[PDB]
Parts: C-alpha cells; structure tokens; sequence
C-alpha cells in the first residue's frame, strides 16, 4: 500500500483523475498503490509546505 | 521559513540576520525578493 | 515612490516592487566607520579589502 499524493489546484475534474486513478489496477505492480487526492488554492511557498 | 512567515514575514520585515545549508532563509527571503544579511556563512 | 512589503505569506503572490532597488543601494553603501572598520562589497556585495 504504497503511499502517493495527488495535488492539483483551480479549476480541475477530480473525478476524472479519480476515473484514470481506478482504471489503471495491474497485478504487474509487485507493490499495491495507495491513492491519495488533495487539492489547494495558494501558491505561497510555506503554507505548502504545512500541507 | 515557517517561522520566516508567521514569525517573521508577518512582521512586515525588511531585513534578517542569519548565522550557522542556511540556505533555506535566502530561499524564503529570494520568493520575497526581500535582502538579508547574515554573518557566518 | 516606496510601498511596503506584504504581511501575511498566504495569498501574497506578488514581489515587493522596490526589492532590486532597495539591494542596489546596499551596493553602493559604503560604511566609514564600522566596528571592525571600513566596510566594502564586490560585483556580487561581498566584502572587499578586508
Ligand atoms: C479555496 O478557495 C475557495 C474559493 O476560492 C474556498 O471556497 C475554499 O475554502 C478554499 N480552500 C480552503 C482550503 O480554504
Ligand atoms: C515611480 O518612481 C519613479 C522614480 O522616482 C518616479 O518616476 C515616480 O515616483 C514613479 N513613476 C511614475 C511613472 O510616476
């Protein structure tokens, strides 16, 4: 259950990055994926950081 | 640099002083474009 | 023609304008009497004749 974060910010489809997230499930991985979603909105370098 | 801003940037800073990478600060102070000056480095 | 730089970090994307100016007048400063005595800066504001 590897650990990856997705990030995006403005306007964005999340479903569909939810959609390619779910359609892509491969037995070739020797490791399972653990998706994450997230989405922000400021730019400033330190509250990203916090996140 | 998280208490560059909360510590210090919210002060509405014109300049830091630094001493020992410290990288970090010229970092914050490069996205505020904003001079400091150390001593050590 | 003088601002002052942001307060808060967050929503703050924009450069305090005077920031190079403000710099370029740290190069040309040129400190008579110092501590340590007189004090100097290079091409890049570094201390020159020490
Ligand atoms: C992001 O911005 C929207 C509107 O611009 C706001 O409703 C939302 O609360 C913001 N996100 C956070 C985490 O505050
Ligand atoms: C910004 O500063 C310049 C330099 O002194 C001066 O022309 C004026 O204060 C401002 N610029 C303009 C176009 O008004």
């Amino acid at each position: 259950s590897i650990g990856i974060a997705v990030i995006l910010v403005g306007t964005s489809d999340e479903v569909a990055i939810k959609d390619a997230h779910e359609k892509d499930d491969f037995h070739h991985l020797s490791v399972v994926p653990r998706v994450e979603l997230v989405a922000m909105n400021e730019t400033d370098p330190k509250s990203i950081i916090t996140r | 640099a998280l208490s560059v801003c909360e510590d210090l940037i919210s002060s509405q800073v014109y300049a830091i002083l630094v001493s020992h990478t410290p990288t970090p600060v010229s970092y914050t102070a490069g996205f505020y474009r904003i001079p400091v000056l150390g001593l050590t480095t | 023609n003088i601002t002052d730089p942001p307060r808060g970090c967050v929503g703050n994307t924009n450069i305090w304008k005077t920031g190079p100016l403000f710099k370029r007048v740290l190069m040309s400063s040129k400190y008579a009497d110092g501590v340590t005595g007189r004090v100097e800066f290079n091409e890049d504001g570094d201390r020159k004749f020490a």
